[PDB]
Formats: C-alpha cells, structure tokens, sequence
C-alpha cells in the first residue's frame, strides 16, 4: 500500500525530472574523453599548485 | 500487459549499464566520504580569497 | 492430455492457407509442440519458492515501510527541485562544452 | 461458442511463464535488495530528508549558477584565444624569473 | 472459472518481456547490493556535512 | 545423520530417509538417539490448506481495498509510468555514461581535491593583505603611467 500510494503521489512529477536529468546527464555524457583528458591535466597543475 | 511494456522498454539491455551505473555511484560516493574533510576545507575557506 | 493419467492425443487444426497438402506429406517440427510436460512446471516453481524466504521478505517490507511512509511530499520536492535545477544547467549546454 | 482453459493449458501456460520469464532472476534480485535495506530503512529516511534539503538549497541558486557558468565561459573563451600568448608566456618566463 | 483466470492473466504476462526486463534488473545489482547500502549511508554523511 | 520422514507421493507408504548420504568419516553406532534437531517432519496437507487460507485472506482483496495490495500496486505502477518508459531508459543511460566517465576520472578529480584544499587552506588567511597587494600594485603601476609616453 505504501508503494501504491507513494507512486500515486509522485507520478505527475516525474516526467519533468527524468527529462531534465537526461539532459544534464547527456550534456557530460557525450563529452566523456574530454572530461576525462581535462580531469587529468587539472590533476597535475592542481598538484603543481598544491605542492608550491 | 502494459506495466510489462513498459519496463520491458525502460528495461530493454541496461544490464552492464545500470551495473556500471551502480559500481560508479557506490565508488564516487565512497570516494566523496573518504575526502569530504578536504571538501569541507574549500567550501569553507574558498570564500575569502575569491570576495577579496 | 487425455487425462491426468498418462493418456495423450494427436490434435490437428486446420489453419488458414487454403493449399491442400498432397497425402503423405510431412509436417515439419516448426509447427509442431509437446504437451505440458509437468515435470518442468514442477521444477519451475523451485526459483520463485526459493524467492519468498520469509526473513528477506518480512526485512524488506518493513524498510519499505520506514523509508516510505509519508514521504511523498518530500519526494515531490525532490523531484520538483532537481528538474529544474537540471533544466537550468541543461539550458547552458554549448556553455558548459565551451 | 467457447471453451474452458483446460487444467492442462493452464499449467502449461504457467509453465512457460516460469521457464521463459527468467524466474532464477527474481530471488538474485530480491537478494540484493536486502543487502540495499539490511538495517538502514532509518539512514535512507534520513538520507532522502538531506537530499531534499540539498537539493532545494541548489535550485535556489540556478541563476547564479547560470551566471557563473556564462562568466566562466567568457573567461576561459578570451584565456583560449591567447592560449599563443601564454604558450610564449610559459616558454620564455621561467628562465628569466 | 480459476482456470480462466489463470489463463487470463498468463496470457497478459508475455514471458519475453518479462525475461528480459528481469535479466536487466538482475545484472543491475548483481554483485553490489552492500555497495549500494553503504553509498547511501556515505551520501548521507556527505549530505549532513554539506547542508 | 538426519532421519526425515518422507511423503513420496499423494498416497503412499511414508518412510524415514536417512538424508546426508555417507561419505566417509565416523559413522552411525547401533543404539545411537536422534534428538528432535536432527529431525524432519513432512508438511501435511492440512497446513498447506491453512496457509492457502491465511495468505488469501490476509493479502486478498478487502471492502476497504476492493482491488488488492497487489490490485493497487500494479495499478498505481502502470498509471504511473505510462508512456515514461522512453524517458527512464533515456534518464538511466545518460546517468551511466556520465558516472562512469566521472568514475574513470575519479582518482584525477579527488587528487584535484586534495591538493586545491592544501592551496586554499595555505592562502585563505590572508584576504586582507591580497586586497592590499592589488591596490599597492594598482598604485605602483600608476606611478609609471601618469603620461602615454
């Protein structure tokens, strides 16, 4: 019943969620090599900083 | 029937993605746990340089 | 089946095409299908008895109960908050990529 | 004109359920979800409690967040465009400090 | 009567679909149903430290 | 060993079956007492008719709840997730590639960090005196560029 009702209740605002959750999620998604090349090279000047 | 449908659409093939989807999740969130003291050092000290 | 017994029947129907099969002819395997054979129902069961163990049934149904009760408002805001959070930062997508 | 489901086109009807449906799946899953919920219905309460909360805080600051990503966006487009100066920053510099 | 039931329903399960949408939910969570637990239990120490 | 007593069928002769077959080891001793631990008992029709009873009534459908829990439940969940089907697989594989590429790139983005935590905590004393130095910096510069030339 739990279940039931707690669906019940957030259905109507569920669509608007995934929809943007998609897209946000995309937006990294399809630049994954990019964010990954650029967490890299902002692992060694962070370093650089850090450690001066 | 429909039910069926529809988590059989929503459900089709995610099987390694909604695994690498929880391995990743699990680790980013342990991670997190492991370094919120660094976290909570430049959320809270980031501030004054940055007004200045 | 013709009972529960052990006594089987051949059944044939007719289908829609109208070609006559010359006499002698062979019905293929494709078209063709067992009976009930009760031993794989029976062995069936075995995964879905072995799923509704009473502990794990009784421990999840009541973390369901805990972690959901009365919160649909709070899920609601949840929900409301993190679509249009996201749609914002969605709306910056050729800004985030730059 | 109509018949019953016979005893035996039920059970067969089940039994195709059982065999095609992927049925050892089920206890795998249900498995798993105890480990998910294994004493921590109070903790995942509490959890979802704190999301609401971060996540209204968030929301509250998508304009700014906006702006800071505009912001950053100029910043870093006029950095690019002079990326040549600080590749003959970098390579020149140094030495001299 | 029950057999027409059974028969009713039976017809609406259509196994294939089942199946597959099992088989995702299972290879979801296969081996990290404790790792998804204690993700949780660490976001909410993030959370209660970040709020 | 455990003796259990078996029903092989709906009606037959039941017997008591040694259940742990032997391979090897010490081995059973005549006289030997089996306790009631160490035995089964089969399940009788009579409590698979009281289950059947308890379950139906328990989780069947009542006049408060006419369909059902399990009436309700698959209600609520087809009414809720019609035509949301499209939209979750969309939502889930964008949130799997975009975790999994934050995961590959987790270590880089923790060292990140670390050490930007070092840096800030090492400089953030001194706000005051960094507004000092711009100004300084602004004055002394300007005392070189009173004319073009």
């Amino acid at each position: 019943n739990v279940l039931s009702e707690t669906v019940d209740q957030t259905s109507p605002h569920l669509s608007a969620a995934l929809d943007g959750v998609a897209r946000f999620s995309e937006t990294i998604g399809k630049r994954d090599e990019d964010v990954k090349k650029l967490l890299a090279s902002a692992n060694k000047v962070a370093t650089v900083l850090g450690d001066r | 029937g429909t039910l069926l449908d529809e988590a059989a659409t929503a459900f089709g093939g995610l099987g390694p993605s909604l695994q690498r989807l929880v391995d990743s999740t699990q680790a980013i969130a342990g991670d997190f746990r492991a370094n919120i003291d660094p976290v909570n050092d430049i959320i809270e000290n980031s501030g004054p340089i940055i007004d200045s | 089946y013709q009972d529960l017994i052990g006594n089987r029947y051949l059944e044939l129907k007719r289908g829609d095409s109208d070609q006559i099969l010359p006499p002698g002819s062979t019905i293929p395997v494709e078209r063709t299908e067992p009976a009930l054979d009760l031993d794989a129902l029976v062995g069936g069961f075995r995964p879905l008895f072995r799923s509704l163990e009473p502990e794990k049934v009784n421990t999840i149904a009541t973390s369901l109960i805990t972690i959901f009760q009365g919160q649909g408002g709070t899920i609601n805001d949840i929900l409301d908050q993190t679509a249009q959070l996201t749609a914002s930062l969605a709306d910056r997508d050729q800004a985030i990529g730059e | 004109s109509s018949a019953y489901p016979t005893i035996e086109r039920t059970l067969a009807g089940i039994s195709g359920i059982l065999t095609g449906g992927g049925i050892p799946n089920i206890e795998v899953i249900q498995t798993e979800v105890f480990n998910i919920l294994n004493g921590r219905a109070d903790q995942i309460r509490e959890f979802l409690n704190q999301l609401d909360t971060f996540t209204d805080e968030l929301n509250q600051q998508r304009e700014e967040i906006t702006r800071a990503i505009d912001s950053t966006n100029r910043l870093l487009n006029i950095v690019s465009q002079r990326n040549d100066t600080l590749d003959r920053v970098l390579t020149e510099f140094p030495p001299l400090i | 009567t029950l057999f027409e039931t059974i028969t009713a329903i039976s017809e609406q399960v259509d196994p294939i679909k089942l199946n597959e949408t099992l088989t995702a939910a299972a290879q979801a969570l296969d081996g990290l149903g404790d790792k998804f637990g204690r993700s949780i239990v660490d976001g909410n120490a993030i959370l209660a430290d970040v709020n | 060993a455990t003796a259990s007593i078996l029903n092989p069928s709906l009606v037959a002769s039941r017997v008591i079956q040694l259940s742990p077959p032997y391979t090897g080891g010490p081995t059973l001793r005549d006289g030997a007492v089996l306790d009631v631990d160490r035995t089964q008992v089969p399940i009788e029709y009579d409590e698979v008719r009281n289950q059947v009873t308890r379950l139906l009534a328990d989780l069947g459908p009542t006049p408060e709840q006419p369909k059902g829990p399990f009436g309700d439940i698959i209600e609520s969940f087809a009414d809720g997730f019609a035509g949301k089907g499209e939209q979750l697989n969309r939502t889930l594989r964008g949130l799997s590639d975009a975790l999994t590429a934050l995961n590959e790139g987790r270590g880089d983005f923790f060292a990140v960090v670390k050490s930007l935590a070092l840096f800030v905590n090492a400089l953030h004393r001194s706000d005051q005196q960094f507004v000092a130095l711009n100004n300084d910096l602004a004055q002394f510069t300007n005392s070189f560029t009173n004319t073009d030339q």
